[PDB]
């Protein structure tokens, strides 16, 4: 069970969920300053926020940036 | 061959002057170096305080 | 953190190299840049109590100064731009005003003397109430890099512990959960030996089964 | 979605690049033009293989100056020799003006843009090729509807790319309200390279070949005579070099251009030249007899 590696991953998932510290302000700061209908600015911000919430299955990014993604 | 000799030697003049110049630059930079050590004493303690 | 090689076995990780070489192809193509998640590895020491294969909360000691670690940050301020504007205004107004103010000081001061400043009998003896030195030096902490500290504080299991502060972790000899051999001294999953199975601790289960 | 385009970079082959130049220099001041024969592959490579020149008009470059009748006739001639493929656009040559499409050139281009959507307009400047770099740029119309939706960002993503400029002014105005410029790379194979490199029959006939010794006596005499003069300025100069601030000394006692550097350069050039002059001299005497 241990050698399959799926337990070790599970232990790590519990860690990433609880102890996560993220900037809820970055999402709004990124949103206003960099536009989503300017494609280049969207690309940077989408890759930037994803790295930020890495490791933990979150819907925080969708709800913050609900209109912004569709542009 | 004689023109080449004077020229090689002309280039040697120019370089022995460039040798002395950088050597003066070092003599100058010596003062700065001394002063810096006494000064760095004050800075170390402050950065640790903060 | 991104780790380049194990500090235990001294030998590269496959995931990490593959991460960084693919990541440089982001400058050739904006959509291929999502290999930097391979480079990341979470760092934490995670104790496993072998009884139930689930995560115990127990306290391990850290020899380390108390305040040298925090989570960064949040930045905001733009109402200072307003504040600066009305500050410069009052100050220029006083110079314009001066001619009047000088007479004003004549009348004001005798009134304060006979009575009080406001509701205190102080801070009118002098310019303040003191005229002595105020300079003080060598105040606050004397650390700016971890160094070494003989001060202990206790930390919970499965918390963020950087690899630069993982080496100072020590397991308490008055605590039952201590590893089978000794610590490896580096982040990674370490198995804990439970002395007594006849005394429980509150646990933290695996969460990939708590999402089912 | 609709259909979504991204960057392209126009690859102008060695044969085509010279051909455009040849045609553009010759017909100037009059605006010269011609069709681009090529093939379009990938979503990032417009391959312009060859060009040819269309007869010029005194009515410049316009919708009615292209001539499609002469095109159909030209196409068959390329057909029999295997040198036909499919037409990928047009080029024209402005003279002293930048790379940019005039109002008349928009309407010319719009007709090409319907027929093939991947039509480029390539502006050649031949009065500005007098530099060591040939200024050439390419444009491609972006649709009127597209600009309202602000789809110029759409074309920029997916690489950092060069995002090279060589001209602005009129170019950037026209960019906002019409087109998207394309960066230029040039293709060439490892055969084409050698031809390009070779520009001499003086590859083996240039080291034993030499200039009379009269001319070497002139170089020797000029060189020695001048270095005295640089040496007399350096002597006035270095009566100083012991005051305050380098920058001051250079103005007042004429340290400008560095006479120390200027003498080194003049000595180095003739010194290296005479080793060659002897070196070739003796080589001939000993090998030939």
């Amino acid at each position: 069970n241990i050698l399959s590696g799926l337990p070790t991953c599970d232990y790590y998932n519990t860690f990433l969920l609880n102890n996560k510290n993220i900037d809820i302000g970055l999402l709004n700061k990124s949103k206003s300053s960099l536009d989503g209908k300017f494609s280049l600015f969207h690309t940077a911000v989408s890759v930037a926020n994803g790295f930020m919430h890495a490791g933990t299955t979150d819907n925080s990014f969708i709800k913050a940036n609900l209109p912004w993604l569709g542009k | 061959i004689n023109i080449s000799n004077n020229l090689q030697k002309a280039l040697t003049v120019k370089t022995n002057d460039e040798l002395m110049v950088i050597y003066i630059s070092n003599l100058v930079r010596s003062i700065i170096a001394f002063d810096d050590l006494i000064e760095n004493k004050i800075q170390n303690k402050k950065i640790q305080e903060q | 953190t991104i780790q380049l090689e194990n500090a235990d076995t001294g030998t590269l990780d496959t995931k990490s190299v593959v991460g960084l070489v693919m990541f440089s192809q982001f400058w050739y193509w904006f959509p291929l840049a999502h290999f930097l998640s391979l480079s990341f590895t979470p760092t934490t020491v995670i104790g496993i109590r072998g009884s139930d294969q689930a995560i115990p909360k127990f306290q391990m000691n850290c020899y380390a100064k108390e305040d040298a670690f925090s989570y960064p940050r949040m930045y905001e301020e733009a109402s200072g731009k307003e504040v600066e504007k009305v500050a410069t205004a009052v100050l220029s107004t006083t110079a314009r005003a001066k001619a009047r103010a000088k007479k004003t000081k004549k009348e004001k001061g005798p009134n304060e003397e006979e009575k009080k400043k406001e509701h205190e009998e102080k801070e009118k003896e002098r310019e303040t109430n003191k005229k002595g030195i105020k300079e003080t030096k060598e105040n606050d902490e004397e650390f700016y890099k971890n160094k070494y500290s003989s001060k202990p504080y206790k930390v919970d299991n499965m918390t963020r512990i950087l690899p630069q502060q993982s080496r100072y972790i020590s397991f308490i000899k008055d605590d039952r959960f201590v590893p089978v051999r000794k610590f490896k001294g580096n982040n990674g999953v370490v198995v804990l030996r439970d002395r007594e199975p006849k005394e429980p601790v509150a646990l933290i289960e695996t969460v990939r089964q708590m999402k089912d | 979605t609709g259909r979504d385009d991204t960057k392209e970079t126009v690859y102008i082959s060695s044969i085509a690049l010279l051909k455009m130049l040849k045609h553009g220099r010759a017909g100037v001041p009059m605006e010269v033009m011609g069709l681009m024969l090529g093939e379009f592959v990938d979503d990032y490579t417009v391959n312009v293989v060859d060009v040819f020149a269309m007869p010029q008009s005194g009515t410049g470059v316009s919708v009615e100056a292209v001539d499609d009748v002469f095109q159909a006739k030209m196409m068959d001639m390329l057909k029999q020799t295997g040198r036909d493929q499919m037409v990928v656009g047009w080029y024209h040559s402005h003279p002293g003006f930048g790379c940019w499409l005039s109002s008349v050139d928009v309407n010319t281009q719009k007709s090409f843009e319907q027929l093939n959507s991947r039509a480029v307009a390539v502006v050649v400047d031949p009065i500005q090729s007098v530099k060591g770099k040939v200024v050439i740029d390419a444009f491609r119309l972006i649709d009127t509807g597209a600009l309202i939706n602000n789809l110029e960002p759409r074309q920029t993503t997916s690489n950092t790319g060069l995002l090279n400029k060589a001209n602005i002014q009129a170019l950037i105005h026209g960019l906002n309200r019409h087109y998207y410029s394309l960066n230029i790379d040039y293709h060439k194979t490892a055969k084409e390279t050698k031809m390009l490199m070779n520009l001499h029959k003086e590859q083996w006939q240039s080291g034993l070949k030499m200039y009379d010794y009269e001319e070497k006596e002139e170089s020797n005499l000029a060189a020695t005579k001048s270095m005295v003069k640089i040496a007399e300025q350096y002597s006035k100069r270095i009566e100083e070099e012991k005051e305050l601030t380098e920058e001051e000394l250079k103005t007042r006692y004429v340290g400008r251009q560095d006479p120390k550097k200027h003498l080194s350069e003049t000595a180095d050039e003739t010194l290296e030249n005479n080793i060659v002059s002897v070196l070739t001299a003796g080589v001939n005497s000993v090998a030939i007899k």
